[PDB]
RNA sequence: GGUCAAGAUGGUAAGGGCCCACGGUGGAUGCCUCGGCACCCGAGCCGAUGAAGGACGUGGCUACCUGCGAUAAGCCAGGGG
RNA sequence: ACCGUGAGGGAAAGGUGAAAAGAACCCCGGGAGGGGAGUGAAAUAGAGCCUGAAACCGUGGGCUUACAAGCAGUCACGGCC
RNA sequence: GCGAAUGCCGGCAUGAGUAACGAUAAAGAGGGUGAGAAUCCCUCUCGCCGUAAGCCCAAGGGUUCCUACGCAAUGGUCGUCAGCGUAGGGUUAGGCGGGACCUAAGGUGAAGCCGAAAGGCGUAGCCGAAGGGCAGCCGGUUAAUAUUCCGGCCCUUCCCGC
RNA sequence: GGACCCGGUGAAAUUGAACUGGCCGUGAAGAUGCGGCCUACCCGUGGCAGGACGAAAAGACCCCGUGGAGCUUUACUGCAG
RNA sequence: CACCCGGUGGAUGGGCCGGGGGUGUAAGCGCCGCGAGGCGUUGAGCCGACCGGUCCCAAUCGUCCGAGGUCUUGACC
């Protein structure tokens, strides 16, 4: 059926992961956004 | 005279309903074979709520036999709101309409 | 079809072994005649007869067991070598008035 | 695909009325052969074994 | 006392409609608080002597909440008790 | 908590009592749950257990129902209660 | 100050005890346990696979795995059964796989190069894999592990001495 | 193989409400509910589609808002090059 | 569902049994040919509901409900 979910450790991870977000302006942005703003955890945390 | 009961009773209030609506107001011992040898579920149950009934009395509510069921009833409540196939999109839940079960046992 | 038989089969089988089982109304009502019929063959008793009876049942032990064993205990009567008796209760959820049947004895 | 569905709140009244023709009817049972008690009109039981032959237990 | 002939009212409810009494189911409601909201006076910087924020972590006996983190419900010194 | 791969979205859910004194024991029962005793000012205050309304499902009773039309009904006259 | 906005939120009735049991690869019998078993355990007939409805390596999911207790709800019926509950316990490697080695794409990126700022590019070097490379195998052994645990047989790299 | 009878489970959109007959007439001009009339007991289950202008969706075809969005050239202007 | 006939003083199911109908002479042994087979026994064998016998089998035993005879007038015994 091929949905769109097949997760890929390697993938998903990579792609998304503390770092990256960081590395980025943007990413970083929102991130520290989320952080306070909301609490929670985060991607990679995932 | 005395009485038996029990809520949080999983079952078709309705169905149940037929149950008594039979053995209903009648000789103890007597129906005590109705539900013993009748059919549809509930029975089993129904039976039960007749024994702690006949009991309770004689025991703490007192003259055996000469007894019966001046009256018997069942109520629904608590539901069991149950989830089913998302309209293949939106949820469709039924409800095993919990089931109460009171029933009298007074002496002739 | 292939199922009607099968049944009669294993039922006919099992039974002869005990000679009175527990299947529902019908089920029994039939396993009778047949099984029954079969009997009447153990009675015939011989090359042929046996070559049939077995033909279905499939199994020396019995097959023989009955032809010799029981057969006799019956050599006299006129069919009926079975007494299909209904039963008092009923399998649950269901509510099927099962029943029991045996080789009239 | 709901071509046809009710069209007007069924009316408790009626509704039930419907559910009306329904009703039970206690097992016609009789009384023991010698088993003494009430059995399923025509059968032995956890009281019998008899009928005419002891084909049961207890 | 019987028979025919006619003539008109009643009881019987499977369930049902209204009224009454007693439950059940459901939580409106009133009053209430360890919480907000709002405005005014106080205050006003943290950071490598690796912050803010998490990670996995100890309680004798365990997920969570907590306070710390390895010298983990705490180790020193002084004031209050 | 939960749908979203992500950025992001984002709920519901408070209330026994003066304090537990939170129901030892005996009963039908596989139990849950129901019958007694005991706390008690009251437990139809009893463990999601203050107030706990309606809708909606029950159990009995009064009246009523089988040549009859309209959600409705409201005006008249009659019998049962 | 509310019927009333296909209104929002919550409950609650409808149709309705009719519609559905997720492939027409079927079963049935005897015994056993249990409060209670068409739906559990043993056993004997029977049907369906069989290129699968086989074992295996991966990826994904992570205790779901075993064992003793238990069924309130999840199991579109039961249910003493469970890939459900609680409790305890289980998966060990110089040589198998990943790293302690190598680079293409690509990504980073001291120097260098250009942006209003955030930034862009980017050498060498580095990151980067079932591509390269690398030293073992067969049997036994528990409720679960196993090329790791047993044992029998086969080896590799580093170090000190001569 | 469902459907039907049994047992176990047990939804779903739409719906003001309703005990909802035909006629020929009518009204906003294609009425079970309004008029006259004729048939007309109370309920149900297995069905058969016609009417309830049945369900789905605030017509996509239409026009109307000096609504919007895409492509076009000797439309207006303006920028990139 | 209602509807019809029967409920062991029964023939109602099945069973058996004769009878029909139906498939084309069976399983075995036999005798011919190296074999394949054939020819025989043998119109055999086997037979699902069709016509009818016989209490082998199985409709045992049991319950429940059910009338009484509403009011007036008159016509006759």
């Amino acid at each position: 059926m091929k949905r769109t979910y097949q997760p890929n450790n390697r993938k998903r991870a990579k792609t998304h992961g503390f770092r990256a977000r960081m590395k980025t302006k943007s990413g970083r942005n929102i991130l520290a956004r989320r952080r306070a703003k909301g609490r929670h955890q985060l991607t990679v945390s995932d | 005279e005395a009485k038996a009961i029990a809520r949080y009773v999983r079952i078709s209030p309705r169905k149940v309903r037929l149950v008594v609506d039979l053995i209903r107001g009648k000789s103890l011992e007597e129906a005590r074979n109705i539900l013993r040898y009748t059919n549809k579920r509930g029975a089993y149950f129904v039976a039960k709520v007749l024994e702690s009934a006949a009991a309770n009395a004689v025991n703490n509510h007192d003259l055996e036999d000469r007894l019966y069921v001046k009256a018997a009833y069942v109520d629904e409540g608590p539901a069991l709101k149950r989830v089913l196939p998302r309209a293949r999109g939106r949820a469709d839940i039924i409800k095993k309409r919990t089931s109460h079960i009171t029933v009298i046992l007074g002496e002739k | 079809s292939s199922h009607r038989l099968a049944l009669y089969r294993n039922q006919a089988k099992s039974l002869l072994t005990h000679g009175r089982i527990t299947t529902t109304v019908p089920k029994a009502k039939e396993l009778r005649g047949f099984v029954d019929h079969l009997i009447h063959l153990a009675k015939r008793g011989d090359l042929h007869a046996r070559r049939l009876v077995l033909r279905d049942l499939q199994d020396v032990k019995l097959v023989r067991k009955l032809f010799d064993e029981i057969a006799p205990r019956y050599r006299d009567r006129q069919g009926g070598y079975t007494r299909v008796l209904k039963l008092a209760e009923r399998r649950r959820g269901d509510g099927a008035p099962l029943a029991l049947v045996e080789l009239v004895e | 695909a709901k071509h046809p569905v009710p069209k007007k709140k069924t009316s408790k009244s009626k509704r039930d009325m419907r559910r009306s023709h329904h009703a039970l009817t206690a097992p016609n049972l009789t009384e023991c052969p010698q088993c003494h008690g009430k059995k399923l009109s025509h059968h032995i039981c956890p009281n019998c074994g008899y009928y005419d032959g002891r084909q049961v237990l207890a």
